[PDB]
RNA sequence: CUUCGGCAGGAGAGGUA
């Protein structure tokens, strides 16, 4: 696009996020349950094997599961059937 | 805070008590100047807040009557000349003659020049009336003023709103440790310093036999001999620093009525709350947007703007029924490490530095050799040097009150210096927060390398309509540098009503312009073109107040000539380190389990309604949940959020709140039957609910601290 | 009756809601926030609230 | 004026004060 | 054309703490750069000497009073920032002051000891009665710049220091001027002139040294592109 | 982005801080993190910077009378004991730094965090949602320097001068970069007229037209351009394919530029303009050169005159009256006049007196602050001043600020500042207790569908014919036709149909109904709604905020209550520096 | 005295004529002193060659149309200015441009004079279209800077050589931006970003160190006084 | 695995935005 590289919070860029789903209340509800599975994959790694899969990108050095749910959904790596 | 704010609180009328109005049952008509305060009450002086109007200031010249009415002075003028009896006139017999103004055209025999005259009839109107029925005149101009009106330069410049707040601005100044008096100022520094009784003044004429910094002796004409003790370091009422000190010799004449020492915010004999510092008034970066100041670095190296401010603590030993509690360094199983500044009484040592969490008084009480361990520790954000201790105990005859056995008062010291976020203002409604603390070498600097003190911004000063400021900066300017008028042919015609010993100043001079009757726009337009030039022969700032800049960062001249002068700053009882707080978790309530208020102890932020309808607009409905039960109510919920964040886990579901509850029992009691129901009736019982609740971290989730 | 009652004139409305013995769904904003649920409105609504998100084969397959 | 010991501040001021504070 | 004149420094005396440079012929625009980067180096980075903690004898705070004297402790330390000190170690020096009597304690009574001078020698530190004594021990250092004070506790000292701020810069004022032959031709030059004013500490053509020396060491890290 | 205090950061992130610390075998247990914590040791510091980083706050001022009272940030740790707030979101928030102060809440969950970090970012709030208009926009200093920067001058150094005989042209230059090598050295000004070959910056339409017309693929096209240097490096601070503009900014034209780029772009190319436009602006008001000194403040050449006429005119109303013949409330009536005459004649003296390029002027003309009524008062005539009641004393003030008023003038002029603080402290009152009645009496509205597929609806006007035979658009249309869904299809003299139902009412959309000639088109609005609970999102229409269809689950209620309620509460207490005229708030 | 951490340079190349550097951690303060001398000294110091006067045969009253081109002769002054030309001798060149027939005159078709070269030989100059000529020609002197027009020295002399700017430094356009970088808890020290756009005729790297050079030897002026004064020393690499 | 033992309501006055 005609813009600088983002930083920080502003990436990924929101407008490119808003055409995946339907309206800005979806893509909330959509990245914290994302995140709450990353987390709960996390957490529960050496124990039993949960069905739990993540992260599908390649994470950063300490990255927030937040922030890695951004990014999966910008690179259209999963689906969500609004309820 | 000052003596000015201890003179003002005195000589104040209020309307209110056991007797008086209401702050909510007073109207508009009684909050509002009405025609016959003139000379008898103040017509600026008052507070801003829902006591506007409600709240007074006596007037200098006005005293009162054995009735209880208030009472001004005229001069009598009878068959067009003015003698010079004094008549005190209530507003009853002063609404019945005509009285002329203070500034008439006298002949100086008497006699009115022009047979015109303005003066005030009965209903407040101004009407002209010819030199034959005026029979009173005004003693003098300023006599509708109080004492802290009376002491901002260029009065008649500056408009009410600003006025006022610069009046009542100017008792927030806290005392410095210099106090250098101004340059530009008015007449009643002087007796407004010796009337407040902050300094010390000679009571008989005599000779000086010795002098120290803690005593005065003065030796009679007679032979008898008085001696003046001094205050050192001293805590007044709001936690600043009172201070004496001698301004005499070993071999001084005295007489009755000099002053003898200075005081808390006292120069020489006069009242001195700030400083003069070099200001040029121009945008700069950004760092003076919005009432924001830019300072220079030379103010904390050399302590231009510090101040000392004290703190006392307190504690007592109290009869316990399991047995009486005491003082010693004997705190059960503690480390050697944190009992090293502690005497053998167990009182701290004088000299020493306290931080935050360290033992002041060591104190045990028999709990349920029954020893428990309560002390005084230095409460969180603070540290200082102990300066003093002062011990009553019962048995060496104390008339201590009713079941104490000790009293011990605790004096901690520091030295605060000027920082970001610190408030300063000037004489004339001017005030703003520091924004930026600048290196001295990256300032604007004048043509021989001087660089400014502060920058001021320009966008804010013609919309306020205060302009008393550059009127001040530019006879501080003038003052400061000295001057002297070329006469050689006759004199100016500028300078004609000058009077004497005006026409030639020497460099750091100090001046006076009286409230109504000062300098005018011509006479200072013509000093500011005769103008001594500095050390070398070269001349700064030419005719219209302007300098020519460099640039610190870049190098490069700046392209416009910038007003440059000399200000009055004051230093404001509102700082930083005072206002700054933050909690994570700490006490609660007791009826319901919402955090305590206040900053004294850890309490959090209301979440009032208006933020509940702002975060309701914007659609956010898991924040306000969160916000509404688990950080305030839920009392299970918050040991589990916490124990969730430590172990790294998902923050678990909220609950149920207690004011809920409370709400339901009140109902209850109220003989109304509230009940809970459920999809097919069968009320829910809301009880409790048989818990685990066993702490496996065991670390005070804050309501507490911790220790070893 | 609680959203009256927490509006204005509390003892009038609680006397009337007691004699004529009313009883309230909990349908609104004000409610909602003095019991504890999440308002209907925003992200709180049944739309969005019940939401499920997987992977999609080909990312599982993939990693 | 009408303190022993003040010090000398120059006034720009016009008239005369009849009475004292 | 190519100009082929390289610039040459001069100075012009005209006291004993102030003195004059002029640097010619500079191309056209270099001479208000030049002028700030040396302003900006000789007002920030000279290093120096100052006092860093005094002791007196029957004092433990600087907020109490001595016997005798008519200042307070306080007055003494905003009186002792006025002290020009050099030395020539780099470790903490002590000298002492012993003054009693009725007298004036001026800045020429301080026993300097091996290696250290003091200027000022007609200052004023107090003034004693008949009954008063002043011992003083003071602990001259060397630095750069403005270091604020040091509390008691970073250092595990008694109870009788106290720690007073250490200004270390021996620069009062700094200036420039440039002149500029703009004509035809476009045949252009400059010419700085310069002026420092120190502190009898050092002398001005001994910390213009100074900063030429700071300003070839940093600007020496793009010469090593090559 | 915001600045936090380290102390503050310390105290709200100490959970984090200790599971950190425990994990990185600085400490041994939670019980000895927590006391190490507690008691601030060196190794504490360390894992802060990681544990704060892209984890916003929210951040809130009191009063909260609008939506924008909070808003969300990413903090960085700075020395100090202040927080550091951005210049441009100082006009929701109504902040000025004089003594302010704000608080500071932490977001815990996922679901929280999501919201401040998507819902609630300062970032994505830039318009009102209440008119639309932009809120984070340059004002006051940058203003100034903008206006500055973009100001053509004549006789400035270095102009375009358009001669023969012997030198061609004696002005054009090559590139910006040349003009810039001439500007340092002194041979140019950046507000001189000149003529630049511009290669990256897009032509207006009419030249694009007339040199390129097909396309104006402008990454490698060359054209020439008249215009100063100011005006280039104004323009080089848009987006890339954004036209040459070529004015002079005033605050107008810079909201119109911004609503354009806010409606056409995306929001972050928005946000990350309004930063460049904010430094040039800071950069270039301290070289702008605006000082106030006494030199500055002119006064009226003939005042004295004017002064006397008018006061023989009034020597006539007095002599009359006391004679009689005249009613006191006729004496009172007449002299009123005079004087309101008077002010306007030293009114317009001043106008005509005053240059333009004085700070006073310029200030005030650039639209950054202030009004003429307080110039006029401040270096003219105050003029006429009103009672404890509300009435006019007959009495004016002839002097300004500038030469000092008098004792008695001084006097009764306090009694309209009095009226004007008790104002501030007793009648916010009365509209915050509106807007609490008005936020109560509407909280169940809510948009719970899509489209309720209903006939009805409201007309609005759109224009009205004119006798002469042209058309005058409404005076107020972009509050009653604009952002409003069409309800019924705008056929013109019975034919083609120029906008068909479901259209929403944009400016293309009125320019090409007002073309064609159709006054009265019948919108949807909510009073016609069909819909059983709430409201519907086609009949609603635009967001105000957003600039598209309203969102299924909005509460549309509240933001309407906020939206009347603010503004009466904020001008309610700013009723000092009113202008007088008639009546106030 | 010691720095007590020793500031690293870096390049960031953006593209072939235009690169980004930083320098970082430098002391508080000394971001704003270096960054005006090297954009300075970058922009007036390094020496070029330029073309600086013209002479287009039949043009000698009216200078606004040449029978034969199609544009005017400002547009050819415009396109003459935008050469890059570097010479090595030290006396006034002179070489000539020489076409005819419709044709697009280039600046490949400039025959230079053994010790000039003309480094952008595919730059368009002009197009003629009406069996025309186009007899140039051209002074090329060397300096440094940018110089303005030189005003008739022999005017009478002339007859019709029209003045024109040379531009001689081999560098277009320098910005700097100083910002804020952080060592151990001190948020203090600066980060200097330079960003040298240069022509295609010397790199962006050898500007940065053909500027280095002349600054060194103007700041070693100081040092001569006392080569044994004391200041700050930074180490080795 | 740690035995007992250890807290927080009202009223009035003055200020800041
Ligand atoms: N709800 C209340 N807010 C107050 C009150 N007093 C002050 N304030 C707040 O302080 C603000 C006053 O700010 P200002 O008077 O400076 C308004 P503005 O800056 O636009 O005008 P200028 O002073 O000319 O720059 C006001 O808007 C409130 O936000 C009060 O009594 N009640
Ligand atoms: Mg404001
Ligand atoms: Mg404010
Ligand atoms: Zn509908």
């Amino acid at each position: 696009g005609g813009y600088d590289t983002p930083l920080g919070i502003t990436n990924p860029p929101i407008d490119e996020l808003l055409d995946r789903v339907s309206s800005k209340y979806a893509l909330v509800i959509y990245a914290a349950k994302r995140a709450r599975q990353i987390n709960d994959y996390y957490n529960q790694l050496g124990e039993g094997i949960l069905e739990y899969v993540g992260p599908l990108v390649e994470p950063g050095l300490q990255e927030k599961p937040l922030s890695i749910a951004l990014r999966e959904i910008h690179a259209d790596l999963l689906e969500h059937t609004e309820g | 805070n000052n003596p000015l704010s201890g003179l003002t609180h005195k000589r104040r009328l209020s309307a209110l008590g056991p007797g008086g109005l209401s702050r909510e049952r007073a109207g508009l008509e009684v909050r509002d100047v009405h025609p016959s305060h003139y000379g008898r009450m103040c017509p600026i002086e008052t507070p801003e807040g829902p006591n506007i109007g409600l709240i007074g200031s006596l007037s200098v010249y006005a005293r009162v009557n054995p009735f209880g009415f208030i009472e001004t002075p005229y001069r009598k003028v009878v068959d067009g000349v003015v003698s010079d009896e004094i008549v005190y006139l209530t507003a009853d017999e002063e609404d019945r003659h005509v009285v002329a103004q203070a500034n008439s055209p006298i002949d100086a025999d008497g006699r009115f020049v022009e047979p015109r005259v303005l003066v005030r009839r009965k209903a407040g109107e101004v009407e002209y009336v010819p030199s034959s029925e005026v029979d009173y005149m005004d003693v003098s101009p300023r006599q509708m003023v109080s004492v802290a009106t009376a002491m901002i330069p260029f009065l008649e410049h500056d408009d009410a709103n600003r006025a006022l707040m610069g009046a009542n601005m100017q008792r927030q100044a806290v005392p410095l440790v210099r106090s250098e008096a101004p340059l530009v100022g008015t007449g009643m520094e002087l007796r407004a310093a010796i009337d407040a009784g902050d300094v010390v003044v000679a009571e008989e004429s005599g000779v000086i036999e010795e002098v120290s910094a803690d005593y005065i002796t003065v030796m009679h004409d007679n032979g008898t001999r008085r001696t003046y003790r001094m205050r050192k370091f001293a805590r007044s009422n709001h936690g600043t620093c009172a201070n004496q000190c001698p301004i005499v010799d070993a071999g001084d004449r005295v007489e009755a009525g000099q002053v003898i020492a200075d005081g808390p915010c006292t120069d020489d004999g006069e009242m001195a709350l700030g400083k003069n510092l070099l200001v040029a008034i121009m945008p700069w970066e950004g760092h003076n947007y919005e009432d924001a100041i830019i300072l220079s670095n030379r103010l904390v190296e050399e302590d231009v703007l510090t101040s000392i401010h004290i703190e006392e603590h307190e504690i007592d030993a109290r009869d316990t029924k399991l047995g009486a509690e005491e003082i010693t360094r004997d705190i059960p199983n503690i480390s050697d490490e944190v009992l090293a500044d502690l005497d053998e009484r167990g009182i701290v040592r004088i000299g020493a530095e306290v931080r935050d969490g360290d033992i002041l008084v060591g104190k045990v009480t028999p709990k349920g050799r029954e020893v428990r361990d309560t002390s005084l520790k230095v409460p969180h954000g603070e540290s200082g040097k102990v300066i003093g201790i002062r011990v009553f105990s019962r048995e060496d005859e104390d008339e201590l009150p009713a079941g104490v056995n000790e009293l011990v008062r605790v004096y901690v010291a520091q030295k605060r210096k000027i920082s970001d976020g610190d408030k300063l203002a000037g004489r004339h409604g001017n005030k703003g927060v520091i924004g930026k603390i600048l290196p001295v070498e990256d300032m604007p600097f004048l043509a021989d390398g001087t660089p400014v003190d502060i920058i001021l911004n320009t966008h804010g000063v013609p919309r306020r309509m205060n302009i008393g400021q550059i009127l001040e900066t530019h006879l501080g300017w003038c003052a400061h540098s000295g001057w002297k008028v070329d006469a050689a042919k006759g004199v100016p015609d500028w300078a004609a009503r000058l009077p004497d010993e005006l026409l030639e100043a020497q460099p750091n001079a100090i001046v006076s312009t009286p409230v109504f009757d000062g300098a005018q726009e011509a006479e200072l337009q013509g000093l500011l073109s005769c103008t001594l030039p500095n050390r070398d022969g070269d001349v700064l700032v030419d005719a219209d107040g302007k300098a020519m800049l460099f640039d610190g960062r870049s190098g490069e001249p700046f392209p416009y000539p910038v007003t440059v002068g000399y200000m009055y700053i004051m230093k404001l009882h509102h700082l930083v380190d005072d206002k700054i707080h933050a909690r994570s978790t700490g006490p609660y309530s007791m009826i319901t389990q919402q955090p305590l208020g206040g900053k004294a102890q850890f309490g959090g932020q209301r979440f009032g309604e208006m933020e509940c309808w702002a975060m309701q607009a914007y659609g956010a409905a898991y924040t306000l949940q969160e916000l509404l039960t688990i950080k305030s109510d839920d009392t299970v919920g918050r040991v589990k959020v916490y124990e969730a964040i430590v172990k790294g886990e998902n923050i678990p579901e909220p609950g149920i709140p207690e004011s809920f509850k409370v709400l339901l029992k009140e109902l209850q009691s109220l003989c109304l039957n509230v009940e809970v129901l459920s999809s097919d009736g069968a009320a829910i019982e809301l009880r409790e609910g048989e818990d685990e609740d066993l702490e496996r971290a065991a670390a005070n989730l804050g309501i507490n601290l911790s220790r070893n | 009756w609680l959203s009256a009652a927490s509006f204005q004139e509390t003892t009038r409305v609680l006397t009337d809601a007691a004699i004529n013995c009313r009883s309230d769904k909990l349908n609104g904003l004000k409610e909602n926030v003095i019991i504890g649920k999440l308002i209907p409105a925003g992200t709180g609504i049944n739309r969005y609230r019940n939401i499920a998100v997987q992977p999609t084969e080909e990312a599982r397959a993939a990693a | 004026n009408s303190v022993p010991g003040a010090p000398n501040r120059v006034s720009f001021a016009k008239l005369r004060e009849p009475l004292e504070v | 054309m190519l100009i082929s004149q390289r610039p040459t420094l001069s100075e012009d005396v005209l006291t004993d703490n102030r003195s004059q440079f002029v640097i010619e012929p500079l191309e056209p625009g270099f001479g208000y750069t030049l002028g700030n980067s040396l302003r900006r180096t000789l007002l920030s980075s000279i290093p120096g000497a100052a006092v860093t903690s005094i002791r007196i004898d029957g004092v433990l705070h600087e907020f109490t009073t001595v016997p005798g004297v008519k200042e307070d402790v306080t007055e003494i330390i905003l009186n002792l920032k006025s002290l020009v000190v050099s030395s020539e170690e780099d470790e903490p020096v002590t000298m002492y002051l012993r003054k009693q009597g009725p007298g004036e304690v001026t800045a020429g009574d301080i026993v300097p000891p091996a290696g250290v001078t003091v200027h000022n020698p007609g200052m004023h530190i107090a003034t004693l009665n008949d009954k008063g004594k002043l011992e003083v021990e003071l602990v001259v250092e060397r630095g750069r710049g403005y270091v604020p004070a040091v509390q008691n506790r970073a250092s595990g000292a008694e109870i009788g220091r106290i720690p007073v701020d250490s200004i270390y810069s021996p620069v009062l004022k700094v200036t420039y001027k440039v002149d500029a032959t703009r004509v035809e031709q476009r045949t252009d030059f400059d010419k700085l002139i310069l002026d420092v004013e120190t502190k009898n500490s050092i002398s001005p053509r001994d910390a213009l040294a100074s900063a030429g020396k700071t300003l070839v060491e940093l600007f020496g890290l793009a010469r090593e592109l090559n | 982005q915001c600045g936090l205090p380290k102390l503050m950061a310390l105290e709200l992130f100490k959970p984090f801080v200790m599971k950190r610390l425990v994990d990185l075998n600085h400490a041994q247990n939670i019980k000895s993190a927590k006391r190490m914590v507690e008691r601030q040791r060196p190794q504490v510091w360390d894992v802060l910077e990681e544990v704060i980083a892209e984890h916003p706050v929210l951040l809130n001022r009191a009063p909260t009378l609008h939506r924008l009272g909070i808003q969300a940030f990413e903090p960085m740790l700075v020395e100090g004991k202040a927080i550091q707030l951005h210049p441009l979101v100082c006009e929701a928030f109504n902040a000025d730094f004089d003594g302010d102060q704000m608080a500071v809440h932490l977001p815990l969950s996922a679901e929280a965090q999501a919201e401040a970090r998507i819902l609630m970012l300062s970032s994505n709030n830039i318009l009102s949602p209440a008119s639309g208009r932009p809120l984070a926009m340059p004002r006051l200093d940058m203003v100034t320097g903008l206006y500055y920067l973009t100001t053509e001058v004549p006789g400035d150094t270095g102009e375009y001068q358009p001669a023969s005989g012997d030198h061609p042209e004696t002005g054009v230059y090559s590139s910006p970069a040349e003009a810039i090598m001439a500007a340092d050295r002194g041979v140019l000004s950046v507000r001189a007229k000149i003529k630049v070959r511009l290669t990256q910056l897009r032509p207006p339409v009419e030249i694009e037209a007339e040199l390129f017309g097909h396309s104006g693929w402008q990454p490698g096209d060359a054209w020439m351009a008249e215009t100063t240097l100011g005006r280039v490096m104004f323009n080089e601070l848009l987006p890339l394919g954004y036209p040459f503009v070529n004015k002079q900014m005033h605050k107008k034209v810079q909201a119109a530029i911004i609503n354009d780029l806010a409606e056409r772009y995306p929001m972050i190319v928005v946000a990350q303009t309004v930063d460049k436009l904010k430094d040039a602006g800071f950069y270039w008001a301290t070289r702008s050169g605006v000082t106030v000194s006494m030199a500055d403040v002119l006064v009226p050449p003939r005042k004295k005159e004017i002064l006397d006429h008018y006061e023989e005119r009034a020597d006539k109303v007095e002599k009359q009256f006391q004679r009689g013949a005249l009613n006191h409330d006729e004496r009172n009536e007449a002299l009123v006049e005079i004087w309101k005459e008077a002010t306007d004649e030293v009114g317009q003296a001043l106008r005509e007196h005053y240059p333009d390029d004085n700070p006073i002027i310029t200030i005030v003309d650039s639209g950054a602050t202030g009004n003429f009524t307080q110039t006029r008062t401040l270096a003219g005539m105050k003029g006429l001043v009103t009672n404890p009641k509300g009435e006019f004393i007959p009495r004016p003030v002839k002097s300004s600020f500038r030469e000092g008023l008098t004792v008695l003038e001084y006097f009764i002029n306090t009694h309209g500042a009095r009226k004007g603080l008790a104002d501030t402290a007793l009648r916010t009152a009365d509209s915050g207790y509106l807007t609490r009645r008005l936020v109560d009496v509407s909280q169940d509205v809510i948009v719970r569908e899509h489209d309720c597929q209903t006939e009805r609806g409201i007309v609005v006007e759109l224009a009205e014919r004119a006798p002469d035979g042209t058309l005058i658009r409404d005076p107020y249309i972009e509050t009653s036709a604009y952002a409003r869904t069409l309800g019924t299809d705008a056929v013109d003299e019975a034919g083609n149909v120029i906008v068909e139902r479901g259209q929403d009412l944009g400016d293309p959309e009125i320019d090409a109904l007002l073309a064609a000639g159709i006054t009265q088109v019948k919108v949807r609005s909510v009073l016609t709604c069909a819909t059983s609970t709430g409201v519907c999102a086609t009949c609603y229409g635009r967001s105000m905020a957003t600039g598209k269809l309203v969102d299924i689950g909005e509460a549309v209620g509240i933001v309407a209550a906020q939206s009347i309620g603010e503004p009466g509460t904020q001008l309610t207490m700013r009723t000092f520096h009113q202008g007088g005229v008639g009546e106030d708030i």
